[PDB]
């Protein structure tokens, strides 16, 4: 299976800051990577798909980048509603797998 | 409006066979796949398997021998069946719609606890 | 000309169809398979005086002009014969005009009935691109 190594495990930041979350694949996933945001007690929500495409309704302060095996999610000017957990998932064949997750908490 | 809702027993013993239902509305099961994902308390998301619009199924490598996913297009329901339940199976189970390689809509999930 | 799946995929990618309007590349290759079987010279006459042309079977009543179809619209403003070439540029350009939003591939019945909901990525896996 293709495994995703996500880092960091946790991030402490204040509103207005810019953070980066990364996910590295153990194999080439050819841009088939999506990002999800999950708030405490809620279902995950799609943020970005196919590496760089924002899903409907998602603010432009979110941006994805990557190719080959290294992928990143950058959040510019963090806002209060941005805190929560983030996960990446690949879509090259099956089985699909998720990154271990990143907790984004406030300072 | 696209919607998915899970329904399960909540509690089961190792002797019982787990069965969870995912009822959808707003779209046809013939045009979209449905994935199953779980999340252990305080842990991350784990992919279980999926059923494509055409009926084909794919599963998590380490759980394939205990997993079974099926659906009934006419009833707009997808089913997840598990056996040989272990305590590690305790978690919240979600069904989610897949549209061209992204899970765009998710159910609220259903909590399952495995005891002795 | 009859394309191989990887060859068509590489060409479609070069013309910007990969993730066009949110549609992964496999969708376009899958649509071509079921519409024309990868044949650039493929032609099909419909009940009405219409005729579908090329690799993506573009209709002569609404998208291209062949000078035989009653009430031609020619929304892509181009000759149908131009769609029957070894170069898919014309076909792709027209297809891009047809798919104006994230639901535009429904313009191809074969795609809706035989591609949508299936592992379309299977058509391009293992291809160099």
């Amino acid at each position: 299976d293709i495994v995703l190594t996500q880092s960091p495990a946790s991030l402490s930041a204040s509103v207005g800051e810019t953070v980066t979350i990364t996910c590295r694949a153990s194999g080439n996933i050819h841009n088939y990577l999506a990002w999800y945001q999950q708030k405490q007690g809620k279902s995950p929500q799609l943020l970005v798909y196919y590496t760089t495409t924002l899903a409907d309704g998602v603010p432009s302060r979110f941006s994805g980048s990557g190719s080959g095996t290294q992928y990143s999610l950058k959040i510019n000017s963090l806002q209060p509603e941005d805190f929560g957990s983030y996960y990446c998932q690949h879509f090259v064949s099956t089985p699909r797998t998720f990154g271990g997750g990143t907790k984004l908490e406030i300072k | 409006q696209v919607q998915l809702q899970e329904s399960g027993p909540g509690l089961v013993a190792p002797s019982q066979s787990l069965s969870i239902t995912c009822t959808v509305s707003g779209f046809s099961l013939t045009g979209y796949g449905v994935n199953w994902v779980r999340q252990p308390p305080g842990k991350g998301l784990e992919w279980l398997g999926m059923i494509w619009g055409d009926g084909n199924t794919d599963y998590n490598s380490a759980l394939k021998s205990r997993l079974s996913i099926s659906k009934d297009n006419s009833k707009s329901q997808v089913f997840l069946k598990m056996n040989s339940l272990h305590t590690d199976d305790t978690a919240r189970y979600y069904c989610a719609r897949e549209r061209d390689y992204r899970l765009d809509y998710w159910g609220q999930g259903t909590t399952l606890t495995v005891s002795s | 000309k009859v394309f191989g799946r990887c060859e068509l995929a590489a060409a479609m990618k070069r013309h910007g169809l990969d993730n066009y309007r949110g549609y992964s590349l496999g969708n376009w290759v899958c649509a071509a398979k079921f519409e024309s079987n990868f044949n650039t010279q493929a032609t099909n006459r419909n009940t009405d005086g219409s005729t579908d042309y090329g690799i993506l079977q573009i209709n002569s009543r609404w998208w291209c002009n062949d000078g035989r179809t009653p009430g031609s619209r020619n929304l892509c403003n181009i000759p149908c014969s131009a769609l029957l070439s070894s170069d898919i540029t014309a076909s792709v350009n027209c297809a891009k005009k047809i798919v104006s939003d994230g639901n535009g591939m429904n313009a191809w019945v074969a795609w809706r009935n035989r591609c949508k909901g299936t592992d379309v990525q299977a058509w391009i896996r293992g291809c160099r691109l």
